[PDB]
């Protein structure tokens, strides 16, 4: 509480720690049945990339302003595109922006890219690449 | 059936449903207890909070019934302060739960309280008479007139 | 049939390498297993046939 590190730190002084995030861990989830997974009569815990997959799935699957429990940041506005309310190019731009802005609130996710986009009948397809710290 | 409505639609599995139903029942218990505690704050509706009224009014009694306790408390509040015809009538009706008419004899120094006692017991009448005797001016006679 | 509108999500590995287009890159591997008894063209890990001995899967 004595040092003044704003101009420079003293040579003898040791920095307490380097700031890093803990290992991301989450209750495992199965996607074809939409349930948590029980292992030996208890919830099964996964870590790192699989936990991030679970979180991403949950974030994409929710609507933005629908629920009172969530804040204004959590969710996705992809439900406003159903029915071709906008033109096709505007729909592509909006979808890309929506997905990027929704995913980038997690501190463990570094960059999101929506590369491909195709229109076939009433289906819109896209490829999303997520880069994490791991 | 109520807490599950605040969650997105993928949370409709049985595990989440049980977890939320438990808190549903718990919160119902909490709100019913709050309702009961609020209801205890009125003299008429008080059942297990009457002892707080006794502690306020410094009256010590042996537990007999709810109605008797409420009547004693109410008559204690009504007797305080100015004493007139209407105060005595109010005490007599608080005990006898009915309309009361008083007739006064100035020459004989006597007054009579008349009321309908089709649903009044002897013990409560005796308690009312004792209350009146404590409240009534010393020089006056008091007679009861239960009309059946 | 036709149902309600929905979002579908599928997960995949992130591979920096890109498959090569030339006629090179075709590898013929011969291995002795009693179970399969058939020729298989594999373009990715997801389509490796099931109930094949893990020693061969590796």
């Amino acid at each position: 509480s004595t040092i003044f590190p704003f101009i420079g730190v003293p040579e003898d002084y040791i920095l307490p720690k380097t700031e890093e995030l803990p290992i991301f861990r989450e209750v495992a989830w199965d996607f074809e049945k939409d349930e948590p997974i029980l292992e030996k009569g208890d919830f099964k815990i996964i870590e790192k990339k699989e936990a991030l997959k679970v979180w991403i799935y949950k974030c994409i699957k929710t609507n933005r302003y629908e629920h009172e429990i969530y804040s204004l940041e959590y969710g996705t506005e992809l439900s406003e595109l159903i029915g071709q309310k906008y033109t096709k190019g505007l729909t592509e731009s909006e979808a890309s922006r929506f997905i990027k802005e929704a995913l980038l609130i997690n501190p463990y996710i570094l960059e999101v890219n929506v590369k491909s986009a195709n229109f076939n009948r009433d289906i819109l397809s896209a490829n999303v690449k997520v880069s994490t710290i791991y | 059936m109520k807490l599950i409505d605040k969650l997105p639609s993928f949370d409709r599995n049985y595990i989440v449903e049980e977890i939320q139903g438990a808190y549903d029942t718990e919160l119902n218990i909490l709100k019913e207890d709050i309702d009961d505690t609020f209801n205890q704050l009125f003299v008429d509706t008080a059942t297990w909070g009457l002892d707080m009224w006794e502690d306020i009014l410094c009256i010590e009694k042996k537990e007999l019934d709810f109605d008797t306790r409420r009547s004693n408390i109410k008559a204690k509040m009504r007797s305080r302060g100015t004493s007139t015809i209407e105060v005595i009538k109010s005490i007599c009706e608080a005990y006898t739960k009915s309309e009361t008419d008083i007739k006064v004899y100035s020459d004989e120094f006597t007054f009579v309280l008349s009321f309908i006692a089709n649903n009044c017991d002897y013990k409560t009448l005796l308690d009312c008479s004792d209350m009146i005797e404590r409240v009534k001016p010393a020089h006056l006679l008091h007679y009861l007139e239960p009309i059946i | 049939a036709i149902g309600l509108p929905s979002i579908n999500i599928s997960f995949k590995e992130l591979a920096t390498t890109v498959k090569e287009r030339s006629a090179r890159g075709i590898i013929a591997m011969v291995l002795k297993d009693a179970k399969a008894l058939g020729l298989n063209e594999i373009h990715e890990k997801e389509d490796i046939p099931v109930d094949l001995s893990a020693e061969n899967k590796e």
